[PDB]
């Protein structure tokens, strides 16, 4: 969508995509189609940017309206960088899944290492369903099959909360005592010791200790339900 | 002298702490949320970014600079206990309420995909490394590799599960570079993702603690300097 | 003497109209900078907030007009009592925007520059942040201090320095909106983060930290304010 | 007490006047001109480096130094308005005593491609902006962004004749890269010519605006630290 | 008291001596190192002007054997206030020697290159550059300071400071002649600018800002020779 | 005041032992971590060496219990004229440990660096040096400071600052090693020197000279037990 902005002269002098074919441009949640073609790499490449030493096969969408099944570049999946020469030509694919419904520009870019983004021809395709419907399964190396677009969140809501508590009862020991004015003339005056007194204090060893303990009780729970 | 009675000064103190709190913490919040998201947050952004030995490394590190400055003003003057976790907490509501209502409300990034990194845990125990021993150089040392320590082993328990090895299309994955490969990034290609690659140099499995004791020892260097930032913050000098 | 105006805060009303606005007219409605959508929904609206940011600013600025003999120092705890409560209201409108400048919409558009749109000679996010809520904590800012200097004995010395680092300290970084795009730009880094372009506005998030001297300063003439009245 | 009048210490002040304009003029002059030419003068020196990127950005970014020194004692001490211009003044009347009688008298190359930069515009609005506010911030905000933004709308007018474009053996060139390519410069290749040169995240059209924005936001940090440092070349100290 | 000495600036003659020397013995009698021409016309130069800059320094600078009990603060507006004029006639002639060494004779030096010669081992732009001017200009100055200091009742206190540095300072740029040819060898940049190489004296251009200092300071006591004759 | 334990300097018979137990039990009974040789003279030896560390250290330093009112300033040349000799016996003492720490086993691990070992997860010849004799001189740091702090009037007014930096300062070598083995790892340099990496324990050398704040101090009030008798 941006391609627009960008230089004339480097939108011609870099990469051209050509043989391209869509599978498909109306897909329900759930259905995937599949974006091929070839694109040629321009040995006249421009001096500011970067030679493709490191390049990275993405989609051009507003975030993940598909979710990217998969891509391979000369029939070899490329989930990592890649490096390309000056002059050669390649053959890709793009298999994408619809996710979110909507009416999507879906564009085929390089990204380019000390370059910038490479963006090809987008094409209108439309997704129809709720989104509610979408499903990521998945096999793990134990599968344990598993649903990636929610598993482990229950984990992360309640780490987080429990920290985030924690973290609230400490400041809250010290919020029903007046603060600031009273601790202010207390140092003013000399008295230093406002209200850190040794019960005030053994409450910080408790903290300090439950913590500690709660981090090294974790990690070995941790270490022993995901071995 | 004028007010009404003697208990009507302690309800004008109340009503001013309540005040004063919520300005500060707003106004850290905001520092700070700025100040990290802009100096090791694409770590923070995504799960495929947590990775042993640069998030490890810049985390603590440019995380403990507003605790420390906070600390310097709120602790010889009012000796107020806490303040590095008001910076955390701050830090965390903002950073909340971002990943929920607008990278997953918004742009529909999956939330177990984005959630923050835990700061908590180092947060607490520097207070109370403060509170005992009312010391600027113990407390920066001490608390200093305690924050670059307990930071991996706090966030492991919440990350292991999306560490899981998966084979995918012949290639091995975690579930979390699979989760960085489904949901594209248009704007953050694979490589800038500057996560532990491996070297020549490097040993098989020393990157989390190796990573974790020189982010305490920097943190010790950060602490200090911060220390005296924070107390030329609480200047009251006039020009 | 207080709970009037700190519960007058239609900071959230407007600010909830912005994120509604933006979800609903800028997703698709201002992905493309285009000609006739966006120009209509996205540069209108850029430049309607630029004159009324400039024309509010130099109206509200008007408390040197209101401003006169201000030794409530000399006033018992009513009239130099009551003029601080209006300072910490300034103060906590001063952290709502703070927070909604700097914390909200900044990492905001860290969200936008991820997804899709590359920065490449504008977005419709930071329309929102650069120019509608850096202009609006400013203005906050400005008044508080400005209240402040014309209301409060303790002020009346000459320009507390904490006091201009929580203000013109963030007005640094709208100013620094140039280091980047233009670190984004013959320098560019597609981060937030690695890249030193943004390490420019970084050096504002600390100023935000003056807030440390202005409430030393008011815990100060404040203390002897309730020193006698002590139980 | 023992010259003659009232009015012969008149004429002494006047006489030592002259002479302290002149030394000071001459110094500064000096000075000035050796940091020009040694951080941002080789877009100085040529037409064909008079670019919308680094030119719009570097001239007045390392330009507006001395001003500000000179005018941190030229302004607290005698309130003297100028100073900025004065500065001016003499790193253009060095620069182009240089070109006309070395670079042209000497070496034959042509005046139209050696000219110097114009900085005439962004003092007089830098010293009439100190002159009223009699501020150092205020100043420093506001005239560090008009010297960032006045030099290129004030150089324009000069280079534009030589940005006709030309068809030359095929090529597309504005006259100046014609006047690079045939006055030979033996020891400046076209390599070294750091001119804009397009990348994937610059927009067609927007460095020239970009850049001069850029340049004043710097020019802020610039004058506010120079005129501290020019502050203590006003010392009065002994040792 | 003056107009003697001060229109007695053969700084002009002697300077226009070597512009012409340059163009017309160093122009193709100079462009190459070879062994007859340029032994002749230019290693010449160069050895002869260094012993004599090396003695006209330590003779000029006896300021110290014409020093004496110098309470001329006590004396009226007429011994003191004729010594003052002597020391700036020792100033406009140290302006006029900083002009040429660090102005015309620098950027003349900046041409050399840009038009043929290569830094490499050599250029006769430098004997009259490096070794003529900055030395001619560093015994002004010295002279200048020695007079001062030896002369003037409120420089009895011990060394202004930045007297020192429109002076020494500018000093540092001749042994600085060691960056350059060394950030021109192992570490060139076929410029002056870019290169940090040269960013050694440009720490020289700043030093010669002391002339704010020498110039408080002489309006100090001045000041105090001329307040009770006003109109 | 002296001669009993400064001739009783053990740390040259203890160094002598692993200088001879370096040579005859780790150059090739050492050489690979494989598991069982060097598990056994290497490993076992860091273990023990780290928990006699720190109990000797948490022992030693219990100047705190043998601390008393410490008013010599008000004895004569006798008891006070005596701690002093104490305090420096402690001094050669550290002189020694930090010679050993800082000198001998630094510049031989760079010669072991060099033969064969690349620190590729470890070495034993910094098993010496990290974690025997920075410990041995820190502990005799601390041991020192303490004592001057607990037992000499003039040193009863808070924590001197220059005694500060010849103690903790070169204990920041000691976690500086986190720097080293992360810059010898996704950072690393096979030399000593040109690799900023080792640049962080540099700053520790610098700091191991504030032993010249020592000095001064305890040459400020002994200048003052030795004025009277001059001859
Ligand atoms: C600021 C702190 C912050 C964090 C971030 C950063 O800085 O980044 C990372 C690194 C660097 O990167 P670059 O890419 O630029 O470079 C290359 C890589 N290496 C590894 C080789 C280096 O850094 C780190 O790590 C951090 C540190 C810091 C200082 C000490
Ligand atoms: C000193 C100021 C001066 C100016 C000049 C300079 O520096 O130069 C320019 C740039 C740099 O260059 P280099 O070649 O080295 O590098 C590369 C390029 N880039 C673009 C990538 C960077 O720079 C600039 O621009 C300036 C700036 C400054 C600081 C801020
Ligand atoms: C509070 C002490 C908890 C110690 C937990 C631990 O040893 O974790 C080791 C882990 C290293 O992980 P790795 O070497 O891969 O082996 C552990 C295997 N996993 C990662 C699966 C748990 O990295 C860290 O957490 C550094 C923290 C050091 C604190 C002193
Ligand atoms: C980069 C760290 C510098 C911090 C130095 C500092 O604490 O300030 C001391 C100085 C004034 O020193 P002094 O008059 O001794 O007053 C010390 C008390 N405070 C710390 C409140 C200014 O204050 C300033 O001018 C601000 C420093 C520059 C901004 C980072
Ligand atoms: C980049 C960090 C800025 C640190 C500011 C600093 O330490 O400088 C203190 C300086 C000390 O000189 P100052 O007190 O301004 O001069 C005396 C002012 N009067 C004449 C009113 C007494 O005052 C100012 O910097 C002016 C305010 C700057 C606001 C960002
Ligand atoms: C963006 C609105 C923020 C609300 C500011 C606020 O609550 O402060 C109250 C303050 C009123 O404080 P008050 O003590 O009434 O003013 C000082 C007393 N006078 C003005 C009579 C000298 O308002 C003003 O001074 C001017 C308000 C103009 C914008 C709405
Ligand atoms: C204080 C910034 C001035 C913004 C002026 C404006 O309204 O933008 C129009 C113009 C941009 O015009 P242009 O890109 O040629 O065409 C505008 C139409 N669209 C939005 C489709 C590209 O902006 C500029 O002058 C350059 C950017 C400001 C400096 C950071
Ligand atoms: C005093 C305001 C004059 C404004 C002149 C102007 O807009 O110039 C735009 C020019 C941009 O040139 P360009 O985008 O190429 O479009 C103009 C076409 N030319 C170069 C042929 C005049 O770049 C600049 O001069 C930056 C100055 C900004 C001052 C606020
Ligand atoms: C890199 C900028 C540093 C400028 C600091 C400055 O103004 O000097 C303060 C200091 C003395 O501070 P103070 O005794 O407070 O006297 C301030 C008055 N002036 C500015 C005349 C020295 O003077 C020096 O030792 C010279 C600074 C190093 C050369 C760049
Ligand atoms: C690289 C910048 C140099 C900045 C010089 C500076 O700030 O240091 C001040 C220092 C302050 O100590 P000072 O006043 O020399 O010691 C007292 C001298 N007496 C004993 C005569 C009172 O004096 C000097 O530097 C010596 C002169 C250097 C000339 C370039
Ligand atoms: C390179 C020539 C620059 C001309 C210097 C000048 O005009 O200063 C006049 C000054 C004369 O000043 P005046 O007040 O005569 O000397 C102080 C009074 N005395 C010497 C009797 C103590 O000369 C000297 O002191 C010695 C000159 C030697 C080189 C030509
Ligand atoms: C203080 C500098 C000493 C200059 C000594 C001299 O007269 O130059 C002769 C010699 C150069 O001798 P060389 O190049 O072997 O042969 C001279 C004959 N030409 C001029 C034909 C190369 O110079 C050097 O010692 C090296 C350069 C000085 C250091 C910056
Ligand atoms: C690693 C051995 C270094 C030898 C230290 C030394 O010679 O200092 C002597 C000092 C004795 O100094 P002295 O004046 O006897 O102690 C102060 C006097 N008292 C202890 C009675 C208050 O010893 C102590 O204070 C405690 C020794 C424990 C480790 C062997
Ligand atoms: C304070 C350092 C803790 C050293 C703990 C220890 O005894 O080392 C065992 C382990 C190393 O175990 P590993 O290499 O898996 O196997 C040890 C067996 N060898 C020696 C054959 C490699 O070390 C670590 O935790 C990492 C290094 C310390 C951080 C700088
Ligand atoms: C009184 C302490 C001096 C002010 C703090 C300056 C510290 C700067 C270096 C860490
Ligand atoms: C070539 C890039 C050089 C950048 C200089 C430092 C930038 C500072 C940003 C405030
Ligand atoms: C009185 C002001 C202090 C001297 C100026 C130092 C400023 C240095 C940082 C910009
Ligand atoms: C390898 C080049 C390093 C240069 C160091 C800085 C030089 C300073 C010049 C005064
Ligand atoms: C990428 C390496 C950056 C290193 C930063 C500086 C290290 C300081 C060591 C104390
Ligand atoms: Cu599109
Ligand atoms: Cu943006
Ligand atoms: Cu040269
Ligand atoms: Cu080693």
């Amino acid at each position: 969508h941006g391609e627009k902005s960008q230089a004339a002269f480097m939108r011609m002098r870099t990469i051209h995509w050509f043989d391209l074919n869509w599978s498909k441009d109306q897909v329900s949640v759930n259905e995937t189609m599949s974006i091929s073609g070839k694109f040629h790499v321009f040995a006249g490449w421009p001096e500011t940017v970067d030679k493709p030493e490191v390049a990275f096969l993405n989609i051009g969408i507003p975030g993940p309206v598909f979710i990217r099944a998969g891509s391979w570049i000369g029939g070899q999946l490329v989930p990592r960088s890649v490096s390309l020469e000056l002059g050669e030509t390649y053959e890709f694919k793009v298999l994408l899944k619809a996710r979110r419904p909507g009416d999507w520009h879906v564009h085929t870019m390089m990204n380019v290492q000390g370059g910038g983004p490479i963006i090809g021809p987008g094409k209108w395709v439309t997704i129809t369903g709720s989104m509610g419907d979408f499903k990521n399964p998945i096999t793990t190396l134990t599968g344990e099959t598993i649903d990636l677009e929610t598993y482990a969140l229950d984990g992360v809501y309640g780490w987080h909360l429990f920290w985030y508590l924690l973290g609230v009862a400490w400041m809250v020991y010290w919020c029903r005592k007046p603060v600031f004015i009273p601790r202010r003339i207390a140092v003013d005056a000399g008295k230093a010791d406002s209200l850190i007194t040794p019960t005030d204090k053994k409450v910080g060893m408790a903290f300090a200790a439950g913590t500690l303990a709660i981090v090294a009780v974790s990690m070995g729970q941790a270490n022993e339900k995901y071995p | 002298s004028a007010v009404r009675s003697r208990a009507e000064a302690v309800k004008v103190s109340r009503t001013f702490d309540y005040m004063i709190l919520f300005t500060v913490f707003f106004v850290v919040l905001g520092g700070y949320h700025i100040h990290y998201m802009l100096t090791g947050g694409d770590w923070d952004f995504w799960t495929d970014w947590k990775d042993r030995r640069l998030w490890v490394t810049v985390a603590p590190i440019v995380s403990i600079t507003f605790p420390a400055a906070v600390q310097a003003v709120l602790w010889w003057r009012y000796r107020i206990a806490w303040g590095a976790t008001l910076c955390v907490l701050g830090l965390l509501l903002g950073e909340w309420i971002n990943r929920y209502f607008n990278f997953w409300g918004w742009t529909y990034f999956p939330v177990n995909f984005v959630f923050p990194s835990n700061l908590m845990p180092g947060a607490i125990v520097l207070d109370v490394i403060l509170m005992l021993s009312n010391s600027m150089t113990l407390t920066a040392v001490v608390g200093g590799l305690a924050w670059g320590l307990l930071f991996y082993p706090g966030n492991w328990p919440i990350i292991a599960p999306l560490h899981v090895p998966v084979e995918y299309n012949g290639m091995m994955m975690t579930l979390a570079d699979l989760q960085g490969y489904h949901y594209v990034r248009t704007g953050t290609p694979e490589y800038i993702r500057m996560v532990e690659k491996g070297t020549l140099r490097t040993f098989g499995k020393d990157v989390a603690p190796v990573s974790a004791f020189f982010s305490g020892f920097v943190s010790i260097l950060i602490y200090f300097l911060w220390h005296f930032f924070g107390s030329w913050f609480g200047s009251e000098k006039f020009v | 003497k207080k709970n009037i105006i700190a519960g007058a805060s239609l900071y959230l009303v407007f600010y909830a109209w912005v994120r509604w606005y933006e979800g609903v007219y800028g997703w698709s409605a201002g992905l493309d900078s285009f000609a006739p959508e966006f120009e209509t929904y996205w540069m209108n609206f850029l430049y309607i907030e630029m004159v009324l940011e400039v024309l509010v600013a130099s109206v509200l600025w008007g408390y040197i007009w209101k401003s006169r003999d201000r030794k409530v120092m000399s006033i018992t705890p009513r009239e130099e009592l009551r003029r601080h409560f209006t300072h910490w209201t300034w103060l906590m409108m001063y952290g709502i925007a703070i927070y909604f400048g700097a914390s909200y919409f900044t990492e905001q558009d860290g969200t936008w520059h991820q997804t899709i749109v590359r920065d490449t000679d504008f977005t419709p996010s930071h329309i929102i942040e650069f120019y509608l809520s850096y202009p609006i904590y400013i203005i906050t800012g400005g008044a508080s201090f400005l209240y402040a200097k014309t209301r409060l004995p303790t002020y009346q010395q000459g320009l507390s320095l904490q006091y201009l680092v929580v203000v013109v300290g963030p007005f640094m970084i709208l100013p620094n909106v140039g280091l980047n795009e233009w670190g984004h730009t013959f320098w560019f880094m597609e981060e937030l983060f690695v890249a030193p372009l943004h390490y420019g506005f970084v050096f504002f998030g600390w100023s935000a930290l003056g807030v440390l001297g202005v409430i030393n300063i008011e815990l100060g003439a404040l203390s002897k304010l309730l020193k006698k009245d002590l139980a």
